[PDB]
């Protein structure tokens, strides 16, 4: 899986949450939608590669966020991938979704089908606009607000690696979930709430799962999602949309080959995937 | 004549759809059901139209739902079939419904739920311990997609043995002061498709393809009820916009044109066709497209209703267990999508296990 371009478009509003998994987070506001910044990430990876939309075989899309999707904002379903082919003009893509996939293993599950099937461009996005969810204000977790767009060219050469967090190994972590909303009265409500218990040895328990998973690739210098805010600088951190800035410092130094590396907080595990770089 | 080169072609591996079983809701509901009662501007013209005259929906409080069904026709599966849990390295599950409610005894205080979703509390419930969980979605044709995943992870070498679920609850997103809430159905669908060791069975070519013209007229969208009473809460409810005339009609066989001449084949070589079941007309209009005859596929919608992603395994599985699609037959398998999407198969069968 060769990464041709990436493009972020974030919100300029941060906010800050207290708690062991807090941290000061890109946030959208008002009635921001996805598709506000989700277009222009994908319309800033297209120009990078010099590619058009209708040579777009294959689009992919992975988003948690229940509603502010699109114009629409009480649109759910079907997902983004859909509207973005539309406005796009990517009139020849195939689109689906891959749910609550890390984007380490949705690059390797794409990879190995668009390889088989013969594409050469194929678009993998990422993206929140998450109004819709209620924050854990107990733990300070949210999620990071904005979109990520990698447009990649498939090899069929990804290897992929599914590891365990690091820390205590007798640690049995509590996974994020995402109950509805059993009391929904206006349209605008929350859909859901954030539930991920307060631990306060995760964040390294993750840091220390990327490192142990970056060993099974120790010739490979890698990339990785920031999900909490402990022991960052300033406590920022941006999710996987950390994941930009790392591999355009990788495009700049002309590396050719990396590891990226995902945080799944469903499953608590770290997952991996390398992949190929354009100059 | 022997060898094209000195050294040898490296080969995909054949992809065997090597067993297949639905589980559906134990209760049906006829068109003059009480839970209609509350539906305007039905008519006879209208069931007739469209081809359901029973379908089944989830009963959650016998115990019934999108998870507890899909671990029951699973663990039959797997145990018919003789597959030690520990040697599936895949499960793709699809659940087109945003709302899933139970996960077993993984997460057991977890009720109404949006995320997670099903593959990994799966795996975890059924012991797989070596699976790779995946999650996906392509809406009334994610069965394909899945055998699409599943074939290129089995051609490639990465997975040897694949489990596929779809598992389809869209009752809880159905509008039922809404006409909109007549024709989609509940049920579940469980495949194993593994590394063949013969040429008897394998996935000669698929196309896949999208169009998000009419995006907008099949979505699920939070909104409170068409014809609601007394003080009504919002609700993701399935919702149709209003046009699109030949648009579905004709982009099915597009994609089963575009898979028999990937695969080198016409319709003349293919012996039956498995479509999905949104209508007859619309079945109809898919099979005249590519040639196929009356007697060359199952209507099975009158029965089941439209059960979403598992309408394509339920009538696989039908032309199977009936002895229409025998072993060494080569089927197309084709249906439509909202999104909207359209994705065809172009398969050699051997024999499939139905259980």
């Amino acid at each position: 899986m060769l990464i041709q371009a990436v493009g972020v478009n974030l919100p300029p509003s941060y906010v800050c949450l207290e708690g062991p998994l807090g941290g000061e987070r890109p946030r959208a506001q008002g009635d921001e939608m996805l598709m506000q910044r989700l277009l222009p990430a994908v319309r800033e990876a297209l120009d990078e590669a010099a590619v058009k939309p209708e040579e777009i075989d294959l689009i992919v899309g992975l988003a948690l966020s229940p509603d502010h999707l699109i114009e629409n904002r009480d649109i759910m379903a079907p997902k983004i991938g859909h509207p973005l082919q539309k406005v796009l003009g990517a009139n020849r893509a195939h689109v689906f979704d891959l749910t609550d996939s890390s984007l380490a293993r949705a690059l390797y599950v794409v990879d190995t089908l668009a390889s088989d099937q013969g594409y050469r461009n194929v678009l993998v996005v990422r993206g929140e606009s998450s109004q819709g969810l209620e924050v854990d204000s107990e733990s300070g977790f949210a999620l990071a607000d904005g979109a990520l767009a990698l447009l990649c060219r498939p090899t069929g050469k990804a290897a992929f690696r599914r590891g365990a967090l690091g820390g205590d190994p007798a640690q049995e972590w509590l996974p994020l979930s995402i109950p509805l909303n059993t009391d929904i009265r206006q349209v605008g409500d929350v859909k859901g709430h954030l539930n991920l218990p307060a631990q306060p040895g995760l964040p390294e328990a993750v840091r220390a799962g990327f490192t142990r998973l970056a060993g099974d690739f120790p010739q490979l210098n890698w990339v990785r999602e920031e999900w909490f805010g402990q022991g960052r600088p300033d406590g920022r951190c941006l999710g996987p949309f950390e994941l930009a800035s790392q591999l355009r410092a990788a495009q700049r130094d002309r590396l050719d080959e990396l590891l990226l590396i995902s945080f799944d907080p469903f499953g608590m595990v770290v997952e991996g995937v390398t992949l190929e770089l354009a100059g | 004549h022997h060898a094209e080169n000195l050294y040898f072609q490296g080969h995909m591996h054949k992809v065997k759809l090597a067993a297949i079983t639905c589980e559906l809701p134990a209760r049906s509901y006829e068109n003059d059901d009480p839970v209609f009662a509350a539906v305007p501007d039905l008519s006879e013209s209208w069931w007739q139209f469209w081809g359901v005259n029973r379908r089944g929906y989830f009963d959650p409080r016998n115990g019934e739902n999108e998870f507890s069904l899909v671990v029951r026709a699973a663990e039959r599966l797997l145990r018919s079939s003789d597959t030690a849990p520990d040697s599936v390295d895949m499960l793709i599950c699809s659940a087109s419904s945003p709302i899933m409610t139970d996960a077993g005894d993984v997460l057991p205080d977890l009720r109404g739920r949006l995320y997670p979703r099903m593959a990994n509390v799966l795996s975890k419930q059924l012991g797989l311990s070596r699976a790779l969980p995946l999650d996906s979605q392509m809406e009334c044709a994610s069965f394909l997609l899945n055998l699409r995943l599943a074939a290129s992870m089995i051609r490639q070498g990465k997975a040897e043995k694949v489990l596929v679920v779809c598992s389809e609850y869209i009752s809880n997103l159905l509008d039922f002061t809404s006409r909109t809430s007549t024709l989609f159905a509940d049920g579940c669908a469980v495949a194993l498709l593994t590394r063949g060791d013969d040429d008897s069975c394998d996935l000669l070519a698929s196309a896949e393809h999208s169009d998000a013209t009419f995006y907008e007229v099949a979505t699920g969208r939070w909104r409170l009820p068409e014809n609601p009473t007394g003080e009504a809460k919002p609700r993701l409810y399935f919702s149709l916009f209003s046009k699109m005339a030949s648009f579905v009609p004709t982009n099915v066989p597009i994609a089963m044109r575009r898979a028999l001449e990937k695969a080198g084949l016409g319709s003349d070589d293919i012996d039956y066709f498995v479509f999905h079941q949104p209508a007859p007309f619309l079945v109809k209009a898919w099979a005249e497209g590519i040639g196929a005859r009356p007697e060359q596929y199952q209507l099975t919608m009158g029965d089941t209703g439209v059960m979403i992603s598992v309408s394509i395994p339920y009538t696989l599985m039908t032309g199977l267990r009936e002895g229409k699609i025998r072993p060494g037959d080569r089927i197309v398998m084709a249906g439509a999508a909202t999104g909207w999407g359209f994705a065809a198969q172009v398969w050699q069968l051997g024999e499939v296990l139905v259980c």
